[PDB]
Parts: structure tokens; C-alpha cells; sequence
């Protein structure tokens, strides 16, 4: 035919002489023979696979903490290379000017605050001189450094989850086939509050689920645990940093259309003030462009 | 020509097979393969993920948050706080990537890891005791009868003794998913070691937790999930 | 040649995702009637195996489909790749195609199966898609993975009418390659290409309005009497 | 490659366990009434197998099925797996599957053939088992096999009706593995799963609960005298 | 392409036939074989165990323990006591676990292999005759044409001389299960030597007899054993 | 005899499918084959060959010579002269032997050639613009817009500078032949540089422009090009 | 023996004259009314693979011929040579050929197919050919490539009349040499072997001789606007 | 059975005993892996092979131009050889009386002009003892050059294409099925003008089609690119040289009744002119028949 270039051998025969005619597969052996965890999931410790490139700072901004940094798909940011690439043309790297850590709007933390999300690269888009690059240039892949802190007393309490779920497409708001409009689901820096669920939610224009539970996909949170997360417990740790690469099928994509990453922030506890009489405390996200290129270059998309 | 002869199950179509099949479209090249973050080559890899298990489902609390974390207080007696049947067809476990993840297996095998956290501020303090009542036990009913068995003592102030480790204790080798009298598995019960003692009179504690399978977990026999029903097309 | 030892089976080797997706399952359901049938090819239809895909986020596998009718007497299936038109009806003048792939059968003689290899054109599929095709201030925005692919569609004829209308095509991935994974789905699929779960039950009447969750959490009347 | 010598036959290779239960024997019929059949697997059910295998206390074996019908035109088995729901009628949305193995055949070109290997869950098969599955106070205990374990059912429907209804499940028992020999039974099964052999003729009327052993001895009219 | 043929037997399904199959549930995980003791890879071995000859079947004594033993007293002539026709189709042996292997098979050959064992108390003494009339001869009627045959003096206070071995006798290499003129086995019948001297006088004996199989017995041709029958479905 | 299996797809019959077939007329001797000029092994070096686009493609110009060339003249402020929108299924293109080999494959990648060629007198001068918009921008609308993209400047007076390369700009692998917003190519369109001068007030240019494949081109998944209908029997 | 590397794929594979070409397309249908039906062997006939050979001046190639008939119970193919007569009927005794090689089959069974290799006269196949066959002043000229070569042609019988009429030539150029490359075409076909592009809608009435291009190429409104 | 004398093995197999029976063909290595262009179509230079066979003199006629020869199908003509051939009968070789510069009637090219085609050997068929040995032979081969030749002012404008289009079979001039007659597919050395398209033109008697647009065979201008060709711009050159091997599928044919050959000459752009006061200039074409060989000899075939 063909063939290609408790224990069973076999002849490997292609009898359709293609590949993808052959049937399904196996883990081969060249002689007798004679696995059980994947650390790139659960989230390593960045330290688990190396500490040398990290006080973190990146491009003339500083942060100050990094044993506790969670490094997304035990897999360190890197530039494109090649080999992976589609064009040839080569990308821009902005380097410290657009790579740089650029803090959100704060966000007050009360007793019944459902969540937040923010979608990125989106949430940068109108941030320095990351935020230009994405409008004069075709496509662009970046990986980021999410540094969420909450800052409370040791008479607080209350937990979050702070989970960063890559291709997060929302659910709308209910009933009828819609898309969730351009406009809800590319809310800028400010993100998204998680007003629901209700029955009398507003239902126009595609806006995205409110029901946290859920996910607003319809999957259950505490099974959130499977992306890149941290809980951040008031009673131990006020902080958080994720170190997220780039993850997506293409080496390049718009970042205007497509938003590869969403930071999702779940008051899993609620915030039960003790006996202080502090009712809401900020929440503040601060997010690095880290390892970010440009190519395409063109007019700025901007309309 | 050549003396072939064809047996029973030869023009059989067997879903489950292997074979190999003709490739319509030819000499199609497929876009190139590039490195994408994350490969995942096995499903039981996401059964080791830890996962909040429901442990507050009751009437008002299904469908909300609030489902995840059950509430501790000062009492002068120890209480039964939890009780955790183990079976991964219960709502509890079912619903969690371990559960969900064994709910396709027809039976299972191995260790379940149970990690329990406590919500509160950094002045309170209790200690917790968690016991797995064996194949076989009646749930205990009180603590004296808890203790006998497989258990941890849970402090806060620490958080490395929140994780307890469900040993493998059966007769058979593999234990079904679906509940039944003859492999049932047993119970994860929470207890008042001592008490919860909040910073100030009436202050409350906040306890969730969490599952996900040991190395040692394996499962066989895929089937279909009691976690899926479709009940009319999808338009 | 080759000798390729592998084993008889390891511990997990169920769980695998070569296993775990290995298996051809329904992909959809088509009649016949006039004769002609035609079916765009998505795993959105189905639930269950809908939701063993969205495990992950990405997949990049071969898939073979297999087609299972209880009509008789001849048939024919025709591959339309992406960006022409399809025939219509049968007697259509379309069905006489130089280039587009078809494969004529004869049901009671076997099952007719050929491959698909990966065309997804962006290197894995998309199981979920967080963008849109059109840019900002474009009317009509397509959400999700509708855009990111079409795998083509299968056209339908019968050519002696004979038996039944039913076609079912079984598909089975292949050759799988699963990246980030995902939650399990906990809702009722509402629709396709969508992953809102609000279900809206009714229509004409009263009482409209008022839409479900569905999902698989179910109860207990007391924590710790458990 | 390897050569593997045997023999022909020797002298008692009739006999061995392994030649002695295997042979594919009928283990139930069902019939297709209203398109939809259904038969949990069991040897129970016919007395001449269930004797054979009841030589033993304890069976470790493959199965292989093949499935003998008089039906035509195409009919699709379902290998249901433990602790979940079959499907219930034709036409039942549970007949699309993701996972659950089922097997698509067309009556008139062979029998289909498939294996079961040895899902025993006890490392291996009791044929007699002492004891029960819920504890002493337990209101209903099950006595004997039947909660050891359970083989699964196999789902039938027909998808063109044609001929016959009439199904027959035959077994081989293969890679067989036998251990603790027991006296053959002599007396008539009166039950499945249960090793009571009084008869109980009657229900209606009177001359109820005289009930009869129905064993195999017969007798002579004077010892000496044969 | 390759220039089959399917003879005659190609699509056929033979119950008896040998043949691989495709294995539904792939990768399916068989639990472990431990060690279980009392293995038995051959069902002629069963045959080889000692069994107790239903010897008194009559009338009253079928359906009772009493079925398995004779009485001998003290008589003043010698009398036939017993009559084993040998016949594995026979209530006789038909029963035992040689028996009962052997009507699976529907010819065997080898020697039978048949012990006595008296019941008495140990004051009692006897001399037994023990003949086994070849195939083609009448039994016997009297004692003197009992001994021109096979035969042995089975002495109580002994116990070595119980076992009298059949020897295999025979014109073809096989005899068929089921009795028949042609390859019919012969007969072995007890008498009494001397007497059976009870410690006092109107004493009784009681005897039983095993059969079990040589190690040259062999079987061949495995048939539906008449020893079952289903005259209704079981439910 | 030997176990063959025939699983699923064997009696079948597929269009695209690769199999060895009987030859009738056997022995049969096949006219010698000499040496033709010209031999094509590959239908992608047609697609390689310049060939002129229809840019002038009007009401009244279609079926006509003149809809291959534009007319320029002197103005005062630059205009937009022409656009290509970059679609192989588009009548610009895909009358062409690179669109019309790519209307047979459903996708493709690697770069367009686009070459201009102005015929005018040999005292005419000037100075265009050639620009390509990449996928995701809009047209461009002024000339400040379009030079921010790929762009050449094509001078008359060299016939070196005429080619401008449309670079491979995409985010997938390969670009959809119909031309649809996910995947859409972008815009290639001519502005006036500084201006076309002719001899004389009143002169008047014209303007051709050709495609070609460069040799990174490919193309995949051979389909119906739509470049071809028969909606009626050929007799 | 010799175990032959080639590749799995390469980039413009899809592209290459063999694979271009390769694959089997329809080049006739005819019906069997009265039993019988005849096809004179030819690309002209169906436009869209005469449109793919056409971009050659030149080529060399065996044909597989593969027929998909809805009848059934028995059918007879002859191919005849050159230069005789066909049978004109069924039950026409030229249908007794010790020579003239012919093909049996039972449609049921499976689709026939045999291979019929380069016949071309001339070392290669001539698409278009500028000349004629005849001298100067001769009467009748045929321009084109119709005396250049004749494939042969099929008759068809049916000796078991059963189901449909209906009978499909599907044949694959193989092993093709293409030679001199040739625009495509960018009009609808009006005839066989003639290359000329009017179409002539109408006869009967008035405004006839108006005639069509039928061209492909649209307009756009505005160049610069595109 | 029979065998024959990402990367995938096969054993060669013939299942039936026969080639032609064989699969579809692949690209066979004996050892394991582990193109883009051809240069023979595109219309080469001649001296993108080699320059060593060209001052451009055949046979007693000059020609003073030869880097901007296009060589057709980058090859160069040369005799049948032998084992090409089909009689082994000795060819003629008339050599440099037979193989010059035939110039043909110049022909006006002026505003509204719609080309002009020749066919050959056809247009030679009276021309010197090249047009004698077409008729006193059976069959004959032959290359040619062609020089084609349009000069104007640094004021006039506009563009010709010259194309040789092997096998250039007309369509007829509209309506019903109609062969082109033998007369008006061989006018001699005129050529043919291309007076059309228009709906008033006459058919009669199989007169080929006149829409220059769709190359009177119902193919686009613009793709006739792809046979051998230049392109004369006013602008830039005045003249043109071909060389065509002989291309057929036949080592020899007729030359009478098979015209292997047209010439073709469109004005892309039209003529326009500049202040001068020249309507219309001159195309000149001047074939030379190279390496003509001719077999069969009889009494003259002419009328």
C-alpha cells in the first residue's frame, strides 16, 4: 500500500496512500515498550519554570511585589520569530514607550457588586502609544501583565476571583438570536460592571448577559478555575499579577475587531466590612503590553 | 483469485471503530501548524484542576453566588457543618471539572482531593475537623463517630492543612459514577474541631471548597453525560 | 514496514482527547423530500456533541463523514467548496461539475465515508470567538465564530427515489489537536454559532417574556444532612 | 510474524474451558414491536448456557455478539453503557450520541459482529455470589448476583421496517477464565439471577402451592436387577 | 486490483468457528487479574473427583439422601446386591460429576474408576465380590459367573481394596454416551464373597459407592447434555 | 479463506478518489510521443504570465478594446485615478490568467504583481502614486491617506518603477477567493504623484495595467470556477 | 518491490495538470429508450470540463470511463472501434462481436469501469485545430479538430429492463501531458467543435438574428470608486 | 501483482498487469525528501538561452535591430532530427533560398483601426521558393521569424500587440452552426482586417468572426498574453521580432490545409497624433521561414 515516513505491534500501512486517509492515532514505539498532570495548566507559580525575567518593571514604569505571579499556560511572552509567521514583513516593536504598565479606572467594591470585565487588547486602546499602534497598523499580537490590587484592613473580609478566559464570547441578554453589539462588548477601559441577573434587564442593541454565575457564556463560575486565575483573599494576599503570552490560531490578528483575552473580576465572597465602617473599597487593574508587534502598517483606523 | 473469505461484523458500520477512509479533496495542503499556548492532549488533565464544588445548593441558594460558600459561626457545641456525599453523579461534584469530566466514564478509580478555604478576616481563627466516612459507614451523626475514620484537623492560620485527601478505599477495583448501594463511595462530613471564634460577638465565617482528582484518578468506559439533554433543535 | 509497537491500552488512554473525540457521532439530520437535500456542515446543531468540542477553544483535527440513509437504489453526495453555488434541486445543471468532489453510492450495498482534511484556514478552529468580521461602524456585525470558517456543505440527490427520505451524516474528528481548554457547558444550547443560554419558551400569548436558564444544578433540601 | 506452533487437536482439547464455553451460543430474542427493541445482557435467561457457565463460581471473559435477524433494510444498535438512561422508543432525541458506541448494519449483507471485553469491575465474573449489596437493616437487599454487576443493554431500532421483528443476541465467550469449580445443577431454573429451582405450577385456582423440584433423576425397578 | 475470490462458506456464520472481531469500546481498560485460588483450565478435571453414585434409586428412596446407599445384612447364600450398568446416559452415573461431563460429549473412552465404602460400625466385617462383566456378556445371575470376569475382593479393615478400576474394553476406540447395543460397556455388580458379619446378630450395613474418571479417560464431539431442559422462559 | 473486511467507503464510487482500472483494448500501442514546444506541467504558471486587467470596466466600455485602458490628464489637484479592489472573484481580476486560475481554488496567499503601463508620446512626463491599502482599512479618499500604506512612486521616463508588488498582509494563511469581510484583501489605487504633463495643453494619457502571480503564490481546494455556465445543451 | 517516496502534499499541488485535470467529470448523458443507447466519445459536450482541457492547445492523456446508471437487472456496453458500424438496436446481431471488446455488468452490483488509452492518431489530442481536412476547392470542409481523431463511441443495451433510463459517463483524463497554454474562455459554448461564441437566441419569429456574446465580464459604476 | 521498471512511501503496484491501467500519476523519488516558474512560457529573450544563433541576417536578407527577440517558448528551431520523425524518408532542406524575408504588404494603421491577422505558413504560400515547395510537397515543417515593424514620431501615440497564436481557430461570424470557409481562413498574404464587431456584419459562406476584443475565438484580449507576443508602444519601440519553432503535434503536416500559425496584430490603444498632422502610419511584417523541411514530393498541389 503505502506505509509512511499487553503490548501489540503493528505494520503502519497507509492502504489509501495519503495522510488524513489514515485512521486514528496512536502514541508509536520504535521498540517494546518494555503523564499523569499537566503543569501548563493549573496556572504555574512563574518561578516554576524560570524567575530570570521577573520589583517588576517594564518599560519605565515600576511595580513592586512575583513568587505569587501566575504565569498563563506555564508559557513566558515572546516575540513572533518565525517560522509561525504568515507575512514576511517584518513587525514593529514598540518596546518600552508602548510596552509599559498603564493603570484603569478604579473601581469601588461593594457589598452586592456582581463583577467586572474588561476585554483586552481593547481596554488599551485609547492608552499611550499602545493605543496608537493598534489604529495605524493592520494586525498585532501582544502578551500582557495583568496586576489587579485591592487593598483592605485586616477587619475586612471577602474574597475575588481574578481570571483572565482568552476568546470570552459573551451570551445575550436573553430571548431572541442576536449578536451582542460592537459597542457592549468593546466597552474601552472603563470594562463592563455585571449589573444581573434579572428578569428585567434591558434587551436592545445585543447587550452581553449580566449573570456572572454563568460566566455570561453559560458556564458555571468555580469551573473558572481552568483558565489563568487568582483568588485574592482579603484575609491574605490584596493583590495579583497574571502573566498572560499570546494565545490565538493566527500570529496576527486586527486587535480592533478580535479580542483575544477578557479579565474577569468575581466578588466570589461578598465584602463584609468588621468592625470598620468602610463599606467599599477600590479595586485597581494595571495591565503592561508585554512583547507586542505591529505590522500593516496603514492609515489610522480610527473613523 | 485469491481465496478471501468475509466473516460476521465485515460490511458491519461500527461507530466506535477504527479505519481508515478515502480522502475526498487531494493533494489539499493544510494551513501550517504554529504554536499555540496551552495544549491540552488528555481529559483527565482538566480533571486536576481544582474547582468550587457547590456545597450550598438549597432551595433560594441555586442559581446565584452564593451557592459556593456555606456560613460558620461561634456555637458552644460542635455542629455537623457539611456533609459531601462522594459520588461524581451528584450535583456537588457532578457540576465541578472533576465531576463533569468523570460524569462521561461509566466508573472511576483513584483519590479525590478535597481543599477547603475560609473566607473571614485576619483576627478570626477555628479549627476544623474533616473526616471520609469508609465504603460502608452510616453518616456519623455526631463528632465522636466522625473521628474514626479517614480525617484532617483544618486550622486557619495555616493553609496547608486544608486539603484532604479522599483515600481509595473499595472492594472492586473501580467504583461507578452513578451512585449504587454496592460501590458507594462514602462521605467527606465538616465538623467543630474547637469553634470559630470571630474578633468580635456575632461575626461570621465564609467557608468554600474545592475538588479535583489526585494523580492516581483513572476513569474508563466513555459514555454519554447525564450533564447535556437537548430537548428541542437547535435553530 | 515499520513495526510500531504501541500497547494494548494504558490506564487513561479513554480520556485522550484522540479517544475522547474519536468517536463519529451525528452531526446532522436532512429528508430528502423532492428528492434533494442539503446540509451546511457544523457541529453547532447538536448538543452533546457541541458540548464535548467546546471543552477546548481551539481544535485542529481531520474529520470523515459518514452517511447513513434509508433510501435505496442510488445516490449522490456533492462536496461544494467555500464561494460558488450549490445546486438547488435535483435535475439541476449543477450537479454536472468538472472540479467539485461528489461520490455516488448505492445504500444497500454499504455506508459511503471519505475524509475531510483540515481546512480551517487559520491554523486550528475556532470553538469560540470573541471578535467580529466588520469593522466598528459596520451594520450588520457578525458575532462569534460564524465568520472564522464554513467547512462547506454536502448536496444531496437521489437518483432512483425507491425507500425512504431519511440522511443522517455521522462525522468522526480525527487526527485531533485540542489547545485551551474551557469550562463545561452547564446550560441548554439556545441557538448556533450563539452561546446564549436564555431559552424563551413561548411565543403568540401572554406570559411571554419570561425566559429560562436551564441548567443541570439541582438541589438538596439540607447542607450537612446530605 | 512469529510462527506459533499448536497441534492439530489433542486428546481432551474438547474438553477445556476455553473450547468448552467457546462456542457462540443464543443468549435472548427480542422482537422489534413498534421498531424499538431492547435487551439487557445477561446469561440468565436461557438455562443450557447458564448451566455451562455455572460450573464455575467465577468467570473472566470477553464476549463477542452477533446479532441474527430476520429484519431487513438497515437497524442501528445502541451499546448503552452503566447509570445512564437508553433510549426509550424510536424516534427518541437519545439515539444521537456524542459517545455512547452503537453499530449501523443492513440486515441483508452479514451479521454484525462486535466485542465486549471483560468489564467485570470484580476482576472477574461471579456466578454465584453470597451476599448483599445494602447493609443488615436495609429495608430491600438484593440477594446474589444481580447487584455485582451489570453489562450493559443493547438498543435496537429499525430504520426501514420490512420484514421480520424477530431478534437473536448469540454470545461466544472468549479468552475465558474459569475458577472455582461447583456440581452441575440438577434441577430447572425457575428464576433469573436467583438459584431457586421450586417450580410453583399454578397461580388461579385451587390445588395452588403444590410446587415440584423438576430435577433430572429418573429411577429403576430394583437395584441388582440393571 | 487484487484478484480475489469468495468461495463457498464466505458469508456464512457458524456458531463453532473462529474468528476475530472488531472490539466496541476501544481502549477500554480490563481491571486487574489477581490471584484467585482454584483454577480449572480444563473440564475434565471435574470428572476426575470422586462423586457419589445415586446407587439406591427406586420408588421411595429418589428425592432423598437415602438415595445414595444400600443395606446389606448377613445372609446364608450369596445375592446380587448391586448392579451399576455402565452407561454414562444412565441415572446411575448420568448424575455425578463424571457422568454429568460426559454427557456433553457424546463418546468417551478410558477406564471408569469405581470405590466402595461401607457405612457400619467397626466391630462389622465383610468380603465383597466386585465384577465387571466385559462388553458382550449377560449379567451374571449367580456369583460363579460374576468372577470368570474382572473382579476384586473388596475386605472391610482394609480400605486399600475399595477401587475397582474398569478397564477399557472395547472393539472401536470410542463408546458412545448414550447406550447402545452395539458399543454397549458392561455391567459391574457386588456380591458377597463371604458375608457381611454384623457385631450381633440382625446387624446392617450400609454401603455407597463413588465414580470418578481415570487419568487415560477422554471425550470428544460436545452436544447439548440431555441432563438440562427449558420447558418455560425464565423470568 | 483469508479474513478480509470491507468497512465503509469501499463499494463506493468517489469523483476525486485515485484507483487503478481494467484497460480494454489490451495490447494496445500507444503513438510515439515527440518533443512540443511548450509543455505546461503546472497550471499555476499561467497565473504567473502578465496579463492585462480591465480597469475601464463601464456601462459603455464593457465588450469593448477600450475597457483595458484609463485616460489622464493634466489637473490641477491630485485625484484618485483608479482602484483595484484586491478580489480574485472580482471582474477585474478574475478575467485575468491569474484570477481566472485562482476562480478554480477556493483560497489562496502570496503576493499580486500589478504593473502599469502608460501610452502617451514620448514628450509626456509624470508622476503616480501607487498605493495598497492593507486588509482592515478603508479606501483611502485622499492621497495624505493612501501613502501611509505600501505605496511606490511610478515615474514615466523609467518603465523600471512601474511594478508595485502587493505585498501578503492577512491574518489567516490563506484569503478566500470570494471576496467577503473577514478575510478581504484591500485596495490597490493610482493617485497623481505630481501631475501628468503632456507636450502640449489639451494632451491626453492612457493607462494599462497588467497582473501576474509572484512565485510565492499558491492556491488550494480546486472547486467550480464561476467563470464558466452552460444554461443550455450544446449541439 | 520498489518503495516510492513521493510527498504528502506540496504547496500548488491542487494545480498541477495532472491533479487539474485529474479528476472524473461527466462528459455525456444519454437515455436507453427502446433499450438502447449510443454515445459517441467527447468532451465537447458539457462546457465546464471542456473549458478546463481548453486552456491547452495540445494534450495527451488516458481516459477512465466509469458508468452510473439508475438501472438495473443486467445491462451490455460495447465500445467500438473506428471505422464500423455500431449496433443500431438491442437484439441487433451485431452485438455478437468475436472483437469488438464489450463490458457486462449488473448495475446493482457496482459502477463499471474500464480505461481506454491515448488513441490520439496524432502523438497528441488537438483542443483546437486550424485546418481542414479536405483540399482547396472540396465541397464539404470540416474546420476544426472534428477529423482529427474520433475516441470511439459506446452502445448500450439493457437485457433486464427493470428501473430507470438514465445513464451518466463520468470520465478521468489520466497520466495527461498538456502542451501549448491557451486563454480561458470567456464565453458560453453555442456548438460542438466549433469554437464560435453567437449565440442566436431565437428562430421563429421577428426580432430574430439578433445574437448575444454572453461574456462574463460585469461592470462597475465608477472606476476610482471601487 | 505487477510492480513496473509528511512524507509518504508506497509500493509501486500494477493490481492489473498493465500501464494505462495504472493510477493517477504522481512525482516518484527513490530515496526520501528529507519550480515556482517557467521561464519557457513568459516569452523569453533569446538571449535568456543563448545569443550564439541571433544584425539579423536568414539566407541573402538583412534585418539591423536582438536582445528584444522574444524566443517562443524558450525554444529554438531546429530540424525534425530523427526519432522524432515518422518516415524515414530523407526531408529537403531549401535552406537560404527558401529560408529569407518575405516583407508582406504594409498595411495602414489609423484611428478606429481593428487589427490584422496572417495566418502561416499560409501567407507565404506565394512568396519565393519557399510558397513553391509548399506545393510540390506533401508535407513540410518549418520555424519562422517575425519582424514586425511600426515607425511614427516622438508625437504620435498609441500601442500594438503582436502575437502568434498557435492554432488559432476562427469562429464564424454569428448565428447557426457554420464551419469558416477554407477562403476566408487562408486571404494570403493581405491577411485578414478585423472590421468588426457590429450586429450589420455580413454572414455568408462561413466568414470568420471580426470582434478583435474576444481574439475572434471567443477568448479575452488581454490574456493573449500567455502565447508568444510584444508589445509595440510608440512610445518606447517601433518594431517587434518573434522566433517560433515549429509547434504541431505531427513531425510534419500539409502546410496547405493546416495553418499552425497566426499572427496577429491589435492596436491596444489607438493611434492618436500629436500636432503633427499624421493620421495614419505603415505596419510592415517581414517573416522569414527558418528551418523548413519538406517531404512527399509530387506534382504541385495547386489548382
Amino acid at each position: 500500500g503505502a506505509q509512511v515516513s499487553s503490548v501489540i505491534k503493528y505494520f503502519n500501512i497507509n492502504y489509501y496512500k495519503d495522510s488524513a486517509s489514515s485512521g486514528l492515532s496512536r502514541q508509536d514505539f520504535s521498540q517494546d515498550p518494555s503523564t499523569l498532570t499537566n503543569p501548563a495548566l493549573m496556572s504555574p507559580s512563574v518561578e516554576a519554570c524560570g524567575y530570570s525575567d521577573r520589583q517588576i518593571t517594564i518599560g519605565n514604569s515600576t511595580i513592586t511585589t512575583s513568587l505569587h505571579t501566575v504565569l498563563a499556560y506555564g508559557e513566558w511572552p515572546t516575540y513572533l520569530s518565525d517560522i509561525d509567521a504568515t507575512s514576511v514583513d517584518k513587525p514593529t516593536h514598540p518596546e518600552t514607550s508602548a510596552d509599559r504598565f498603564y493603570t484603569l479606572d478604579s473601581v469601588e467594591w461593594q457589598v452586592g457588586s456582581h463583577g467586572w470585565w474588561w476585554k483586552l487588547p481593547d481596554a488599551l486602546k485609547d492608552m499611550g502609544v499602545f493605543g496608537q499602534n493598534m489604529y495605524y497598523h493592520s494586525m498585532g499580537r501582544s502578551g500582557f501583565i495583568i496586576h489587579t490590587q485591592c487593598n483592605a484592613t485586616k477587619f475586612h473580609s471577602g474574597a475575588l476571583i481574578v481570571a483572565v478566559i482568552p476568546e470570552h464570547q459573551l451570551a445575550y441578554v436573553g430571548g431572541v438570536k442576536v449578536n451582542v453589539g460592537y459597542d457592549h462588548t468593546h466597552p474601552g477601559q472603563s470594562g463592563h460592571q455585571i449589573r444581573g441577573p434579572s428578569q428585567s434587564n434591558d434587551r436592545s442593541g445585543g447587550k452581553p448577559d449580566e449573570d456572572p454565575l454563568f460566566n455570561c457564556n453559560g458556564t458555571l463560575l468555580g469551573n473558572i478555575t481552568i483558565f489563568p486565575h487568582q483568588i485574592i483573599n482579603l484575609r491574605t494576599n490584596n493583590s495579583s499579577t497574571i502573566v498572560v503570552p499570546y494565545i490565538n490560531c493566527v500570529p496576527m490578528d486586527n486587535m480592533l475587531k478580535h479580542n483575544n483575552l477578557s479579565l474577569v473580576i468575581i466578588p466570589l465572597v461578598p465584602l463584609r466590612p468588621g468592625s470598620s465602617g468602610i463599606n467599599s473599597v477600590p479595586i485597581t487593574v494595571t495591565i503592561a503590553p508585554y512583547k507586542s508587534e505591529f505590522s500593516g502598517a496603514m492609515e489610522a483606523q480610527r473613523q | 483469485g485469491l481465496p478471501t473469505r468475509l466473516p460476521s461484523g465485515s460490511q458491519q458500520f461500527m461507530t466506535t471503530e477504527d479505519e481508515q477512509s478515502p480522502n475526498i479533496l487531494p493533494g489539499f495542503h493544510p494551513s501550517k501548524k504554529i504554536h499555540i499556548p496551552g495544549m491540552i492532549t488528555n481529559v483527565m488533565h482538566m480533571a486536576r484542576v481544582d474547582s468550587f464544588i457547590p456545597i450550598n445548593n438549597i432551595q433560594g441558594e441555586v442559581g446565584k453566588v452564593s451557592m459556593y460558600y456555606i456560613t460558620v459561626t461561634k456555637k458552644t457545641v460542635t455542629e455537623r457543618i457539611l456533609v459531601l456525599p462522594l459520588e461524581m453523579s451528584n450535583t456537588l461534584f457532578a457540576t465541578t471539572l472533576l465531576g463533569e469530566v468523570l460524569n462521561y466514564y461509566a466508573n472511576w478509580s483513584g483519590s479525590i482531593t478535597i481543599t477547603f478555604m475560609c473566607v473571614c478576616d485576619a483576627f478570626s481563627t477555628g479549627k476544623f475537623l474533616v473526616a471520609y466516612t469508609p465504603p460502608g459507614g452510616k453518616l456519623p451523626e455526631d463528632r465522636k463517630q466522625a473521628m474514626l475514620g479517614v480525617h484532617i484537623i483544618w486550622d486557619l492560620g495555616l493553609q496547608s492543612s486544608c486539603t484532604i485527601v479522599v483515600p481509595w478505599i473499595s472492594s472492586g477495583f473501580y467504583r461507578r459514577t452513578k451512585a449504587d448501594s454496592f460501590t458507594h463511595g462514602g462521605y467527606v462530613s465538616l465538623w467543630y474541631q474547637t469553634a470559630f471564634v470571630p474578633p468580635v460577638s456575632g461575626g461570621t465565617g465564609s467557608i468554600l471548597a474545592t475538588c479535583s482528582a489526585c494523580p492516581d484518578m483513572s476513569v474508563r468506559m466513555l459514555r454519554d453525560s447525564p450533564m447535556m439533554e437537548q430537548k428541542n433543535e437547535l435553530q | 514496514i515499520e513495526t510500531r509497537y504501541v500497547y494494548n491500552t494504558n490506564t487513561n488512554a479513554e480520556a485522550d482527547v484522540e479517544m475522547f473525540l474519536g468517536r463519529s457521532a451525528l452531526w446532522g439530520k436532512v429528508t430528502l423530500t423532492r428528492q434533494y437535500a442539503k446540509w451546511e456542515i457544523n457541529f453547532q446543531e447538536q448538543a452533546h456533541i457541541r458540548k464535548k468540542f467546546e471543552f477546548f477553544t481551539y481544535l485542529r483535527f481531520d474529520m470523515e463523514v459518514t452517511i447513513v440513509t434509508n433510501n435505496k437504489g442510488l445516490m449522490q453526495i456533492m462536496f461544494v467548496p467555500p464561494g460558488i453555488d450549490h445546486p438547488e434541486t435535483h435535475d439541476d445543471r449543477k450537479w454536472d461539475s468538472a472540479s467539485n468532489p461528489s461520490v455516488f453510492f448505492q445504500p444497500k450495498s454499504g455506508f459511503p465515508r471519505f475524509t475531510i482534511p483540515f481546512t480551517g484556514l487559520a491554523s486550528a478552529y475556532y470553538m469560540f470567538y470573541d471578535g467580529y468580521d466588520k469593522p466598528k461602524g459596520s451594520d450588520n456585525n457578525e458575532y462569534g465564530i460564524a465568520p472564522t470558517n464554513d467547512m462547506g456543505l454536502l448536496c444531496f440527490r437521489t437518483l432512483d427515489n425507491s425507500g425512504g427520505n431519511d440522511v443522517k451524516i455521522y462525522v468522526k474528528p480525527k487526527h485531533i489537536t485540542a489547545w485551551v481548554p474551557r469550562p463545561p457547558r452547564a446550560t441548554q444550547y439556545t441557538h448556533k454559532y450563539s452561546t446564549n443560554y436564555h431559552y424563551k419558551p413561548n411565543s403568540s400569548g401572554p406570559d411571554e417574556h419570561v425566559l429560562k436558564d436551564r441548567h443541570f444544578i439541582k438541589t438538596r433540601p439540607l447542607i450537612s444532612s446530605a
